[PDB]
């Protein structure tokens, strides 16, 4: 058909036109690190965690947003892409708070897991961290914006999936904040899912607060019966 | 340095959603023209101008003004909130009728722009970001203003006062206090960022139309 | 064949009304040769105009330096169904730069004519001018020039006896340096906050309102009609190969006569300062450092600026780049670390902050420079700072991160001994 | 000639001059193109 | 504390393929229920769809 | 360094240091620690149950 042949670490794969680098890497069998990309949301290209090296290309590209073209060789484990991941995680963790023991997302945090796998193990940040005031968007979602990494994933989910446009970004630069800018409650029948999409503990479940840790829990796959959707 | 301006809004008797704000009919005509500029179906592209107009009618931007602009343009109010909190020329707090802005970036800082700021400090008796008790002047330190070559310079309500000295800014402040409007532009007998005594370019009378048109045209 | 540049005759310049000594309205523009035989140029077709621009060797004056003929040719694709727009970048945010403001306040009709000619070559339906919000009086002057053109029939209904319809719109920003970036500028025009968007898609395919678009500097579009009228070869005579043309220079800082001046491209920096600027304060030996192209370009010391040319390639050879041709000079009686720290603070204030590298790393670099200014750090940190810059550079969405990383890199590379001495002094005095 | 400054006029600009001129120009301009719908939210 | 009575509460076995697991279950004499693997279907992602001229994929902010 | 009987400490103000992070429960080789937590009256992250089986502990 109209499939184009690309290479991931020298292994050929046939992909449709318009496919991104991240999706081709998925097809070969690799998961590119990500913080702002969600397959169910629109592409943002903010966190810059998915930076990967194309062979014979002097600049790293964003895998989640860069469509792939015929003949590229994607070098996911090259020293350039590894250094890019380490630098991006260093920048992400520079202003993050030391709240892991008191965070509800201890053993199920993408920031922690991707720092363990794709980041360094020590800091060279000798400054004072920032702190922002917590918002209050209702009794269902507990808000601690000091843990926010500004991936703008909740904003996209609210605007597109939930059709509710009260979330947004106020400010410019390092003191840019996510919220409503007013005392407003983010109320919708799909409001709890911002807890799931948020990779960090900035948004958590208030009724679940402090109750358990992920490794303790046993998971049973079952069916909802609150309505006829099942 | 840290900004200090909050990016969250708390209801105030002065700044609450019930605060009366509306556009005068002339501002309605201006809004109509502004929307007429942009293609059909993309009225949101008029958020920045119309909001500015609201400020020019009120002097600052309460939450009521943001809500009114959002209602007029049929856009979610949060979008107007982001636009207002992103751009620095939007005043989300009341300011004095004369808004003094001093440029202290490296090209201005090199030509002793701190002296002019300190002269303003002494003449007004207020700190860098405060407001005079009579609500006449508001001092703010800003970034580059596009007049680097003719530094140091200040901006007071859409006017540029350039090539300043402490004496010059003292005179401008006292003249603004008196009531009359000072003449904008560089001081020290200079017009339009020309060399002070060089005049190394643009000395001959300019040539007329079609001086060097090539053949075939 | 020519080896020495820097003697540009008065009659051979472009912006003859740079200093505002003549009338800036339609009558003055007619007296100076503007709006002359514009109808013939419009009728000669877009292909001829693009060919003239390509043979002219013009490069973008916004700072990127990309050849404008190639960009406009990329814009020259056939129709799609959507309208096509031309955007002129009059944001003028980068510190040390004052030329776009002058050419828009004192000679706007060249800008209007260039907008019309560029739109004709580009197939553009209309032109949007994104002027800096702080520029109010000159925005009004440009609006008056546009009204005079509209009344005379120079733009709008057939714009000439040519049959081509073109509109020119003026849009004012609101205090945001990042809005000068082409994608951020498009975002701001579209009524959103000025955050640059990723590429692809490029503006030539998806731009303003989702329509094909190309963003150009004021100087580029302003010189395009004169290039077309006098021919590409005449412009290509000046400067070196791949560096042809005349350039507007702003000279600021520690000079006797800071000024703006149009000069041949590859003029040596020293004679440029000594001729038009009146020389460094206290003589040439007093010079300490110079930033040749605005805050984004790295600084260079006296030793290399003694015998350096002023164009894209020769400045890249000096590891700096021409940028926007904004010369900022500093003599030996100043704190260079303080100046670079101020520039980094400006970049910290003016980053939109949507991508993690620029936001976080630029705040980090601002803090590290603030600590360096008083010497509170230790030398082992200097290399660390270098590493931090290399993490910002090339990993961000737009070039603001690059433009914030480069000044730190230049300062470190050329005055590491100054930082080390300051650290030693602080350590000794505080014990 | 070049000795005299010919740009003393920007001394007499009001706070509504830009918008007034936009209103004046509004009726010299051609109809805008359309995307077929009132907004992306429609 | 939480007390239990069956021995097989914490017993979870890992298998490479479905057929291997089913063979193990049949060999050990256990009645089994199998449900098929769920894979996320591929999706057409495009950044340029955000800035749409006439479609509804036009994002309000970013 | 000698390690004998266990104890739960508190801050000089007199308010207990334990924040119910459950790391001690997860690291315990003998599974001798049982923890249950909930938000307090002031919203503090505190344990409502913290048991150590000293017949299971290996010290
Ligand atoms: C942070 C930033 C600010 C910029 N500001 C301006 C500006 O004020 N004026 C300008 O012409 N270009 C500016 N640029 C460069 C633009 O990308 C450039 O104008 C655009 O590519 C078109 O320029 P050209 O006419 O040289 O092709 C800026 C770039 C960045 C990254
Ligand atoms: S969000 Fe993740 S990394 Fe941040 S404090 Fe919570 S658990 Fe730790
Ligand atoms: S709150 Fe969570 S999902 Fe929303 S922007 Fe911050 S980190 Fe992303
Ligand atoms: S580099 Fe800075 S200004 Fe540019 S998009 Fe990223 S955060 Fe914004
Ligand atoms: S739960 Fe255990 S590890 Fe966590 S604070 Fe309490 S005693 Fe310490
Ligand atoms: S996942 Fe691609 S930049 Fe965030
Ligand atoms: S540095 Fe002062 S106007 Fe730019
Ligand atoms: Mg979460």
């Amino acid at each position: 058909s109209n499939l184009i042949e690309v290479f991931v670490d020298g292994q050929s794969v046939m992909v449709e036109p318009g496919t991104t680098v991240l999706q081709a890497c998925e097809k070969v069998g690799m998961q590119i690190p990500r913080f702002c990309y969600h397959e169910r949301l629109s592409v943002a290209g903010n966190c810059r965690m998915c930076l990967v090296e194309i062979e014979k290309a002097p600049k790293v590209v964003a895998a989640c947003a860069m469509p792939v073209m015929k003949g590229w060789n994607i070098l996911t484990n090259s020293e350039k892409s590894k250094k890019a991941r380490e630098g991006v995680m260093e920048f992400l963790l520079a202003n993050h708070p030391l709240d892991c023991p008191i965070c509800d997302q201890g053993g199920e945090c993408d920031l922690q897991d991707q720092s363990m796998m794709f980041g360094s193990d020590r800091s060279r940040f000798l400054e004072g961290k920032r702190a922002v005031e917590d918002k209050n968007i209702g009794p269902l979602v507990k808000t601690i914006m000091t843990r926010c990494i500004q991936c703008t994933r909740c904003i996209r989910f609210a605007s597109e999936i939930a059709g509710v446009d009260d979330l947004g970004t106020t400010g410019r630069g390092n003191d840019m904040q996510v919220g409503t800018y007013i005392e407003k409650m983010f109320m919708s029948e799909l409001s709890g899912n911002i807890i799931d999409i948020c990779p960090v503990g900035a948004l958590t479940s208030k009724p679940y607060a402090f109750t358990a840790r992920p490794w303790e829990t046993r998971k049973t796959e079952s069916i909802d019966v609150m309505d006829a959707v099942g | 340095g840290a900004g200090g301006a909050l990016f969250v809004h708390r209801d105030t008797p002065e700044n609450n959603p019930d605060t009366p704000f509306d556009f005068t009919p002339e501002n309605y005509k201006r809004i109509e023209a502004i929307v007429k500029n942009y293609p059909e179906g993309h009225k949101a592209a008029a958020v920045l101008p119309v909001l500015d107009l609201a400020q020019r009618q009120n002097g600052w931007l309460p939450i009521s003004a943001m809500n009114k602009v959002a209602e007029i343009l049929q856009v979610p109010p949060m979008r107007v909130y982001e636009v207002a909190t992103f751009y620095t020329m939007y005043n989300r707090k009341p300011v004095g009728k004369y808004h003094i802005q001093v440029c202290t970036t490296t090209p201005c800082m090199l030509r002793n722009s701190d002296s002019i700021l300190e002269a303003i400090q002494k003449k007004l008796g207020i700190k860098v970001g405060e407001t005079t008790p009579d609500k006449l002047f508001t001092l703010i330190e800003v970034e580059c203003l596009g007049a680097c070559v003719n530094a140091p310079m200040v901006q007071i309500n859409d006017n540029y006062y350039e090539d300043l000295t402490p004496k010059d800014i003292e005179e401008i402040i006292d003249e603004l206090k008196a009531g009359k409007i000072p003449k904008p532009g560089p001081r020290s007998g200079r017009f339009s960022c020309e060399p002070a005594g060089g005049l190394t370019s643009l000395t001959e009378p300019p040539k007329g139309p079609g001086f060097g048109v090539q053949a075939g045209l | 064949k020519k080896t020495s540049f820097g003697s540009l005759k008065d009659e051979d310049r472009i912006f003859t009304n740079l200093y505002g000594r003549h009338d800036w309205r339609l009558k003055g523009a007619q007296s100076r040769g503007d709006w002359y035989k514009t109808k013939e140029i419009l009728l000669k077709g877009p292909d001829w105009i693009l060919g003239e621009v390509k043979t002219s060797g013009l490069r973008g004056r916004g700072g990127a330096g990309f050849p404008t003929g190639l960009k406009w040719s990329f814009m020259n694709k056939p129709s799609d169904g959507r309208p096509k727009y031309l955007v002129v970048n009059a944001d003028e945010g980068e510190p040390g730069t004052c030329k776009d403001r002058e050419i828009i306040r004192h000679d706007p009709h060249k800008l209007v004519e260039g907008c019309l000619v560029g739109g004709r070559a580009m197939g553009a339906r209309a032109a949007y001018i994104y002027i800096r919000g702080e520029f109010y009086n000159e925005a009004s002057n440009l609006q008056v020039a546009i009204r005079e053109a509209y009344e005379a029939g120079l733009i709008g209904k057939n714009a000439c006896g040519s049959g081509y319809d073109f509109d020119v719109f003026v849009v004012r920003g609101a205090g945001a340096y990042i809005c000068g970036e082409e994608t951020a500028l498009i975002e701001s025009i579209e009524g959103k906050q000025g955050k640059p968007r990723l590429k692809p898609p490029f503006p030539a395919d998806v731009g303003v309102f989702g329509c094909p678009t190309t963003v150009a500097n004021v100087e580029t579009v302003a010189v395009s009609p004169t290039i077309c009228r006098r021919g590409g070869a005449w412009f290509a005579s000046f400067g070196r190969e791949r560096n042809s043309g005349t350039k507007l220079f702003n000279i600021s800082g520690h000079v006797n006569h800071p000024c703006t001046v149009e000069e041949e491209m590859s003029v040596p920096l020293k004679e440029l300062i000594e001729k038009h600027a009146g020389g460094v304060i206290g003589g040439w030996d007093n010079l300490l450092a110079v930033i040749p192209g605005g805050s984004s370009t790295p600084l260079i010391p006296k030793s290399v600026c003694e015998t350096v040319l002023m164009d894209f390639d020769a400045l890249v050879q000096a590891q700096t780049g021409l940028g926007t041709a904004a010369v900022i000079v500093m003599d030996r009686s100043t704190d260079i670390v303080k100046a670079i720290a101020r520039l980094i603070e400006f970049y910290k204030h003016e980053s939109c902050g949507q991508c993690t590298p620029c936001r976080e790393g630029v705040d980090w670099m601002n803090k590290v420079m603030a600590r360096f200014v008083k010497g509170d750090a230790r030398p082992a940190e200097i290399d660390s700072l270098w590493e931090i810059s290399k993490q910002i550079e090339g990993h961000t969405i737009c070039a603001l991160g690059d433009g914030a990383a480069w000044p730190v890199q230049g300062l470190i590379r050329h005055f590491r001994p100054e930082l080390e001495e300051r650290m030693q002094q602080f350590a000794l005095q505080h014990q | 000639d070049n000795s005299t400054y010919r740009n003393l006029q920007h001394h007499e600009y009001s706070t509504y001059t830009f918008l007034d001129l936009n209103v004046e120009l509004s009726k010299f301009r051609m109809p805008q193109p359309s995307s077929g719908r009132q907004s992306p939210r429609h | 504390w939480s007390s239990t009575a069956d021995p097989l509460s914490n017993l979870v076995l890992t298998f490479s393929t479905k057929e291997d697991a089913v063979a193990f279950a049949e060999k050990n004499g256990w009645s089994f229920d199998v449900e098929e693997r769920k894979v996320p279907k591929p999706k057409s992602k495009s950044y340029g769809a955000n800035f749409s001229w006439n479609k509804r994929t036009r994002v309000s902010t970013k | 360094r000698f390690r004998g009987e266990h104890a739960l400490r508190r801050y000089p103000s007199g308010e207990e240091r334990c924040i119910a992070c459950k790391l001690c429960e997860a690291v315990c080789p003998a599974q001798a620690i049982t923890i249950e937590a909930e938000p307090r009256a002031d919203g503090s992250r505190r344990t409502t149950r913290y048991d150590i089986d000293m017949t299971k502990c290996i010290y």
